[PDB]
């Protein structure tokens, strides 16, 4: 168990149950010690987090003709924050808000995440990606990092191969549950997460 | 006794013989107790559907002798006797009226030792006021005898003092109209036992019995009974006075012919004189039935007593021949009952309790059936008939002849007796007789009254409200129960009108009450039967309201994580008296949308334009808020419909200021920009921008809160009237009128009292007034309270904090800012 100690972890629209700063704080230090490190931030829905973080990422009927087909991520919270909700209704109408998940990868896999400046979308990445994996889209054991979109932020795309060999932990940073919709606000990132939170240095050359 | 349909119906039909009654009686005196003793000697039983037992129909049958002594209208020797149910603590005030607006008579049971105790005093003027008719029992005798062993005489003399105090009740607040209607042993109006053992008598019992024994009538045989009035064993006269010739001492009467035959009963058996036993019992004539032989000590004398004064039959027998039919009362009692012209065609027919004329059926009270979560009403046909099938105007609280609110022509599905646990269907029902209803519960909150005559007013509403204004969190101790707590939820919900379980969105559970005791109760059953299982309640809370003083500063805008969404809009007040129209059924989200906005733009000053664009009302959808969608040419907008409104209702059941409701929130839509294609456009998009820009505009419009206030009537008596106006200078009370009841020394205060300072307001009130004093309130409005919610300091601001620390929010107020785009 990569969870630290202190009694059984749930996702809650009031808050993630059991997780305090501390606690993560105990669960890095050890995930590092054996040999992970970490690589981003994921933000999705409760019942879709419970599953992650029990149960591991899996990937499930892809559209294999789908070449980004990947474990979406993002380094900055902020950016992995705006997924941290339901994305439909409930049928009474109430959208909640969700969690916030810190990825974490076998160090040993470093060598295959590569980054680059083209946006993810456009003509050029595919090939440049590509030329930097050493193999056709989509990823597999490899990870691609680039802007979400010109000028935006960076996401991270773990390929499925990659996603299923993560181990991912809640976040100290809590979703706010009377403002599903409002951009993360900086001053709630625990400035202790934040000293945890440095990316590795990915390649911008192919291997 | 068994009857079938038909004989009950028979029975109702002779309402000169008929009581309807209620037993006014400190819980801690036997009232229970005296209650079931009628209960297993003369209840009703018919020859699948149960209700909350709310009135024990009994039967009594006497001689044509006895039927002679009833000084008012009979025919028959056959009589029904409607016991209504009351009760157990004061503090139900509301409904303690209830039971006595369709009593006439009343059987008040009063302590031997502790005489009359200060709450069945302040019950029986309320009673007096109402104009009913008292009736005595000195309960619990026996403790007089084996505990403090008092003598004859001291007996007689505290009998005498205690009819005494209550006469001093009686006289001082009866009506000068209604008569002298003081209790006279000697006249058969007070009665004397004990529930513990089951016995009681009246001095016309024995006074029957010495009847002959005298060669007397017993007109003058019970007269003597009581009083001054001796009998000398020796010359074996009767004198009046208390000595014979030579100076020695006479035994009263009373103590002679009535308190001896029974202190010896009890000397013989409790000290186990199996000599005497046997010889005193035949000489009473009192015959042990085999098994009851053997028995001794109190197990004994507990079975002797019953053979020989049955408690039952003392005070069936003053409820008949005492206590007025539902045609003496209903006499001098209309004019009290009809809020109308007391000479109005329908105050007539109740005067005169004709079955004739138009219906006017009283509804004391909705009672919880089997039948579903449906309720049956429960009230009294003070004229006309009432029958299954029949079509009747149903007039609620704020009714009036004039319009057309609160009324609800429906047709009354089926009439049942309300035979305590279990109803009977019966065709008809004649004026006179208390009677239920089958299929009004979705018509009538609680009280009403049903007519016939389209010029008929209602009679003497009971104020109450459905108001949730205090509530609190319930948690199971043992998380293992929790689904047993999901189910007595839906159930207590289900078996009050006016309780209220719900969920909040951090997912509490929620009970709300009408006031500090009426949640008390709630949580008291809950925990003890809808779930037995042991809870975590919180602390009580005052429920606030959200709302805004003015219009959004500037214009409000948020957009859908996509950004490709966006939606412009300003918030601004909606007048107290649309918010009333709203709440009180006058402006209907059901209505027609034109129909609706005449109203609007006619009684209440509304561009008919703005009007007959209204999205929908909110919360639960038909609360004193809304959207008007006044955006001009935006493609699409029907497709965002339903997700705006979905996106309102929770934005109004739990604003930005501190998860309280929002009221008088006119919200206008401005502007609204979509992606082209619906896949951007779905409820997982709009509901949380629509949600975030009316906080945002909310916010904007200058952000005020309100706190609900009771309206507390009073009854004192002008000697305690003090301590009312001491308390509620206490409380941040304001009087709103004192008046006096014309001939009595009974004031009754009407005040404001602000809901979130009447906790332990009864309690408070009564060391104050010495228990004299007489409480109901009722939820009366929604104050706007003048300070900045948003200033930690201001009074507001100090109830806001509380209340966001308490949900572990961030103690600051959302700026708008952080609602409005990110931008």
């Amino acid at each position: 168990e990569f969870l630290g100690d202190g009694g059984d972890v749930s996702f809650s629209t009031r808050g993630t149950q059991n997780w305090t700063v501390e606690r993560l704080l105990q669960a890095h230090r050890q995930l590092e010690e054996r040999g992970y490190v970490f690589v981003g931030y994921h933000g999705t829905f409760l019942e879709a987090a419970q599953s992650i973080v029990f149960g591991g990422v899996r990937a499930r009927s892809q559209d294999l003709d789908a070449i980004w087909r990947g474990f979406y991520i993002a380094g900055d919270p902020a950016l992995a924050y705006g997924y941290a909700q339901d994305q439909e209704p409930d049928a009474r109408g109430r959208i909640r808000n969700g969690a916030l998940l810190r990825v974490y990868v076998p160090r040993s896999s470093l060598p295959g995440f590569y980054r680059t400046s083209l946006t993810l979308a456009a003509p050029e990445a595919a090939g440049e990606v590509e030329r930097l994996i050493g193999h056709p889209l989509p990823l597999r054991l490899d990870a691609i990092t680039g802007p979400e979109e010109e000028g935006g932020r960076l996401e991270t795309i773990l390929g499925w191969p990659l996603a299923e060999r993560t181990v991912v932990i809640p976040s100290a940073i809590p979703t706010d549950p009377r403002n599903v919709g409002g951009d993360l606000d900086p001053s709630s990132i625990p400035d202790k997460e934040q000293a945890i939170s440095a990316l590795p240095d990915y390649a911008s050359q192919p291997g | 006794v068994a009857f079938t349909v038909d004989q009950m119906r028979s029975l109702m039909d002779k309402v000169t013989n008929v009581r309807n009654m209620s037993v006014i009686a400190h819980v801690d005196h036997g009232k229970s107790t005296l209650t079931d003793s009628l209960v297993q000697r003369a209840g009703i039983i018919s020859a699948g559907i149960t209700i909350k037992s709310t009135a024990i129909s009994l039967y009594s049958e006497m001689s044509d002798e006895d039927v002679k002594e009833i000084k008012q209208k009979t025919d028959g020797n056959s009589f029904l006797i409607n016991l209504i149910d009351s009760p157990g603590h004061v503090d139900f005030s509301s409904e303690v009226t209830a039971a006595l607006r369709v009593t006439d008579g009343a059987l008040v049971v009063v302590d031997t030792i502790e005489g009359v105790c200060v709450q069945t005093e302040t019950v029986l003027r309320q009673a007096l006021g109402e104009r009913i008719k008292p009736v005595v029992v000195i309960n619990k005798v026996d403790r007089a005898l084996l505990e403090l062993q008092v003598s004859k005489e001291d007996l007689y003399q505290t009998f005498a003092r205690t009819v005494e105090s209550v006469n001093v009740i009686v006289s001082t607040y009866a009506d000068e109209v209604l008569g002298d209607v003081q209790v006279y042993p000697a006249r058969g109006t007070v009665a004397f036992g004990s529930g513990l053992h089951g016995w009681a008598f009246t001095i016309r019992q024995f006074a029957t019995r010495y009847a002959k024994k005298f060669g007397v009538d017993k007109a003058k045989m019970m007269d003597r009974l009581w009083g001054d009035s001796f009998f000398n064993p020796k010359t074996k006269k009767w004198t009046n006075k208390d000595t014979d010739a030579e100076g020695k001492p006479l035994e009263r009467a009373f103590n002679m012919f009535i308190l001896d035959p029974i202190f010896r009963l009890f000397t013989a058996i409790m000290n186990f004189k199996k000599d005497e036993i046997p010889v005193l019992l035949e000489k009473l004539e009192i015959v042990l039935k085999g098994d009851e032989k053997d028995l001794e000590g109190k197990a004994l004398l507990k079975v002797v007593m019953r053979k020989f004064l049955p408690a039952a039959d003392a005070l069936l027998e003053m409820i008949v021949l005492h206590l007025p039919s539902p045609v003496t009362a209903q006499a001098y009692r209309a004019e009290q009952l009809y809020e109308g012209p007391a000479d109005d065609a329908n105050c007539i027919a109740i005067k005169n309790c004709d079955p004739k004329a138009d219906l006017m059926l009283y509804v004391s009270k909705m009672v919880p059936t089997s039948d579903k979560g449906r309720f049956y009403a429960f009230g009294r046909v003070f004229a006309g008939t009432v029958k299954s099938g029949q079509k009747v105007r149903i007039q609620g609280p704020n009714y009036v002849p004039g319009k057309k609110d609160d009324l609800f022509i429906k047709a009354i599905q089926r009439v049942v007796l309300m035979m305590g646990r279990f109803v009977e269907p019966i065709d008809d029902c004649p004026a006179g007789n208390i009677i239920g209803l089958v299929g009004i519960d979705q018509f009538l909150l609680k009280t009403g009254t049903l007519t016939t005559s389209e010029t008929a007013h209602n009679m003497k509403v009971m104020k109450f409200s459905v108001s949730p204004v205090v509530q609190v969190a319930v948690e199971v101790k043992n998380a293992n129960d929790l689904p047993k707590l999901v189910e007595g939820l839906k159930r207590l919900s289900k078996s009050d009108p006016c309780v209220l379980t719900y969920m909040s969105e951090s997912g509490e559970h929620i009970v709300a009450g009408t006031g500090e005791l009426h949640l008390e109760i709630c949580l008291q059953d809950l925990e003890h039967d809808h779930a037995g299982v042991p809870l975590k309640i919180s602390p009580p809370v005052v429920a606030y309201r959200e709302t805004v003083e003015s219009e959004s500063s500037q214009t409000a805008l948020s957009k859908s994580p996509n950004k490709h969404n966006r939606i412009y809009l300003k918030a601004e007040p909606i007048d107290e008296e649309v918010s009333l129209a709203i709440e009180n059924g006058i402006i209907n989200p059901r209505d027609d949308f034109k129909a609706r906005a005449r109203i609007m733009a006619d009684d209440y000053g509304w561009d008919v334009t703005d009007a007959r664009k209204i999205w929908c009302f909110g919360p639960d959808g038909n609360g004193p808020n809304l959207v008007i969608d006044q955006t001009k040419a935006v493609q699409y907008l029907h497709e965002i419909k339903d997700s705006v409104v979905a996106a309102f209702q929770w934005a109004t059941k739990e604003g930005p200021i501190f998860g309280e409701e929002m009221r008088s929130v006119r919200v206008n839509i401005l502007d609204v920009t979509l992606h082209a294609d619906a896949i951007h456009r779905g409820g997982g998009q709009i509901i949380p921008t629509m949600r975030r820009a009316t906080y945002a505009g909310f916010l904007l419009a200058d952000p005020k809160i309100q706190e609900p206030v009771f309206l507390v009537e009073i009854q004192c008596p002008e000697q305690a009237v003090g301590g009312i106006y001491s308390v509620l200078n206490k409380k941040r009370g304001q009087v709103v009128s004192e008046e006096q009841r014309p001939g009595t020394p009974l004031f009754t205060v009407k005040a404001y009292l602000p809901v979130n300072e009447s906790f332990g307001f009864t309690g408070e009130l009564r060391q104050a007034t010495g228990g004299q004093a007489f409480p109901q309130m009722v939820f009366d409005h929604w104050s706007t309270l003048g300070s900045d919610p948003l200033d930690p300091t201001s009074k507001a601001g100090e109830i806001v904090l509380a209340a966001r620390k308490r949900h572990g929010m961030k103690e600051e107020v959302p700026g708008w800012q952080e609602y409005y785009d990110k931008l």
